[PDB]
């Protein structure tokens, strides 16, 4: 699963994650303390 | 002599790879409506496995069943698509067969 | 600063994790599977996938 | 590439063919002048033999052809081994070469916030 | 010929002029009530029209033996053939008519009389009710 | 997972594009934080602006009033 | 003249409902 | 028609049925410690593998590190001779007495069936084997050697910058 997201260049991860992450929400928005933090939770 | 149920139920999963067939299937209302026909569909999910998997003559209805899995969560509604649908994805179906076994 | 910066990139982009589980995946498919009915399932679809060039 | 079992089948399917031909030839030209029919049959025979020569180079040139199957099963296990092993050194590889590479990143970084921090000095 | 030509611009029109209300329908807003009123009818009247013609010309459209053309090649466009020449029903109109004479279910022909003087009656007394009462 | 080392480097590529060019010392005021840069004036804005490439010229990314 | 032409409104992906039913022999 | 009709025993099975088959196995199986169909529920019961592990359909019957061949070479060698002088001869037959060629002519064909014969003894699935492990072992030593050849050229290129800075120093 994780071959296709390591695999991709970033000028296609770039729609990914917008779509992703829906409308208005740019994809330079994500913070990275909230970054680490939704990984806290997926990890658990 | 009479044919053991290994062997009908062989010849109606290698027969199930007909574009034709399942059109003819999927336009009576009452095989799509009747759970038992459904219930017979999951059933069939248990070959892709060995030693049944090398019992099959053609890997094609392999896919076919797992895709006519997929109808219960779809829908009937994309009969009609049916034969373009196999004919455009074809290739890649093909490609991820040889995938899954030439590899 | 730049060129080295392209050398990054382009390292970056020839892969690491995942290479290695998709060779595990291979490893374990391989090692499931016997090499007898390969064979025995490829010669019986030898005369199918094979399109003879005399078959009208 | 193509490989060799197929060229084999098809010079012995072109062998028939042209043995059909030339066959074909002598019945349907048997009665043509003598010289240009004699010269004709002297071409076919010589494509005749020439086509018993690949046969013969082919049919000796097939590895594994006075090689019993057996140590080809060795031989495979122990590929299969060694490409066990080669694909566990290229994961060291990677890897460490994955950690030079930001350690280099790591300096490119202390080196940028050193100009940046430079610069804003003044 | 001729029958065929008016049916065919006939129903030319009746195509536009579904081509129209499709497309004025397919807009994400929706217009005022009262054009959509105006389309339905102008449409559905002309699809009116449509069948009398239809009904007016039924002897000259069954004398026409269909034919392919010689020069038409079937190998290549077999597919666009077979597409023109089926004729079956759609499945869901044909279940309802099975249903619909499902519920419906000398004897008869009698029932057939009485619906006659049933219809006649009741025709004959509403012409005396419209008589009797001036409505001009 | 790819994202980190994608903002990282995003960061990056802002510092040194803003390294390039001499910001106005009322503009000395800076921040590099998730790919983006904030420039905030006090009492009249708050500007987040990020680059694609090193090469491509800055876009606007966000703005608050303060 | 004429004011426009209909728009090709082919269904090639309508699936037919033609009967098959004398096959066997 | 066209199209067979459904297996019958496909409509037993409802979701009840299907729902109920772990006690109905559970329970046929403590009653136990060709099946008769004594129950609707048997069919559930994943059929036994034949004894004789033999399957026949339309006619036709159907059932280790990989997952002197001189004789045959030599046999192969001489058949093809015999083929040649036996066409020879069997020309001549028809060049001179054409009314009995046929006596030699399936004849001819009898060794050329002996070659199918010879090459089914032969029958190939480990030779193509074979070549697709030289042909992606070859794609991944290529690969391989690519990637050490342009990381170690990317690592000369930075030590000639280091000494190309420090000698600016």
């Amino acid at each position: 699963p994780h071959e296709i997201y390591g695999s991709m260049p970033l000028e296609q991860l770039i729609p990914i994650i917008l779509r992703q992450r829906g409308p208005g929400f740019k994809f330079v928005d994500l913070n990275e303390k909230e970054l680490q933090n939704e990984i806290k939770q997926l990890g658990s | 002599p009479l044919p053991t149920r290994f062997e009908v139920e062989l010849e109606f999963i290698q027969s199930l790879a007909n574009i034709q067939y399942v059109t003819y299937l999927l336009t009576q209302q009452q095989i799509w409506k009747s759970p038992n026909f459904k219930n017979y569909l999951k059933y069939l999910e248990y070959w892709c496995n060995p030693p049944y998997s090398q019992c099959i003559v053609y890997p094609n209805c392999l896919f076919i069943l797992k895709l006519l899995n997929g109808f219960m969560e779809s829908a009937l509604e994309g009969l009609d698509e049916l034969p373009k649908i196999i004919q455009l994805q074809g290739p890649q179906w093909m490609n991820e067969m040889v995938e899954r076994w030439a590899n | 600063l730049e060129i080295l910066n392209e050398c990054h990139d382009e390292l970056k982009a020839l892969p690491l994790e995942q290479v290695e589980f998709e060779k595990n995946t291979i490893l374990q498919q391989r090692s499931k599977i016997n090499s007898t009915e390969l064979l025995d399932y490829a010669t019986k679809l030898s005369k199918f996938t094979k399109i003879p060039p005399t078959f009208d | 590439m193509t490989d060799r079992l197929t060229q084999l089948q098809i010079c012995l399917d072109q062998m028939t063919e042209q043995f059909c031909a030339t066959l074909n030839y002598i019945d349907k030209n048997h009665g043509v002048p003598p010289e240009e029919f004699s010269n004709t049959i002297d071409e076919l025979s010589t494509d005749i033999i020439l086509k018993t020569r690949q046969i013969n180079k082919l049919i000796d040139s097939l590895p594994g052809v006075d090689v019993s199957a057996e140590e080809q099963l060795r031989k495979i296990d122990m590929l299969q081994k060694k490409l066990v092993e080669v694909e566990d050194e290229k994961i060291e590889a990677i890897k460490k070469k994955e950690k030079l590479l930001r350690h280099v990143d790591s300096l490119i970084e202390d080196f940028v916030d050193g100009i940046a921090n430079s610069k804003k000095s003044t | 010929g001729q029958a065929l030509d008016a049916v065919r611009m006939r129903l030319a029109q009746l195509t536009h002029s579904l081509r129209r209300i499709r497309d004025e329908m397919s807009k994400a807003e929706l217009p005022q009530w009262y054009t959509l009123q105006s389309q339905l009818n102008v449409t559905l009247s002309q699809l009116v029209s449509v069948t009398s013609t239809l009904q007016h010309f039924q002897e000259t459209l069954d004398s026409t033996v269909v034919y392919p053309l010689p020069k038409f090649p079937t190998t290549s466009h077999e597919s666009l053939v077979t597409t023109l020449l089926r004729k079956k029903n759609i499945p869901e109109v044909d279940e309802w008519m099975k249903y619909v004479r499902e519920t419906s279910g000398e004897e008869i022909e009698k029932l057939l009389q009485q619906d006659r003087e049933i219809t006649n009656w009741a025709r004959t007394t509403f012409r005396n009710e419209y008589g009797k009462h001036d409505f001009k | 997972g790819l994202i980190l080392q994608r903002l990282k480097d995003l960061n990056l590529t802002v510092s040194i594009k803003i390294a390039l060019m001499n910001i106005p010392k009322p503009l000395n005021s800076y921040h590099i934080k998730n790919g983006r840069i904030y420039f905030t004036v006090p009492n009249e804005f708050e500007i987040q602006l990020s680059t694609v490439n090193r090469q491509s010229p800055l876009f606007f990314v966000d703005l608050k009033l303060l | 003249p004429s004011y426009s032409p209909t728009s090709p409104s082919y269904s090639p992906t309508s699936p037919s409902y033609s009967p098959t039913s004398p096959s066997y022999s | 028609s066209l199209y067979p009709p459904p297996p019958p025993y496909v409509k037993f099975f409802t979701q009840s049925n299907l729902e109920k088959l772990p006690k109905y196995k559970e329970k046929k199986a403590a009653s136990a410690k060709e099946e008769e169909i004594t129950c609707a529920l048997d069919y559930l019961i994943p059929p036994p593998m034949p004894k004789n592990q033999q399957y026949r359909a339309f006619g036709s019957i159907w059932q280790e590190n990989e997952s002197n061949y001189q004789y045959k070479i030599q046999e192969l060698r001489k058949l093809l001779k015999s083929l040649l002088l036996n066409y020879l001869e069997l020309i001549g037959v028809l060049s001179i007495n054409p009314d009995m060629y046929e006596r030699k002519v399936e004849n001819i064909r009898t060794i050329l069936v002996n070659i199918h014969h010879l090459l089914n003894e032969y029958r190939q699935s480990r030779e193509s084997l074979i070549m697709l492990l030289e042909e992606q072992l070859e794609y991944k030593r290529g690969e391989i050697r690519e990637i050490e050849q342009v990381c170690k050229q990317v690592h000369d290129k930075l030590t000639s910058i280091q000494d190309t800075l420090r000698t600016g120093s």
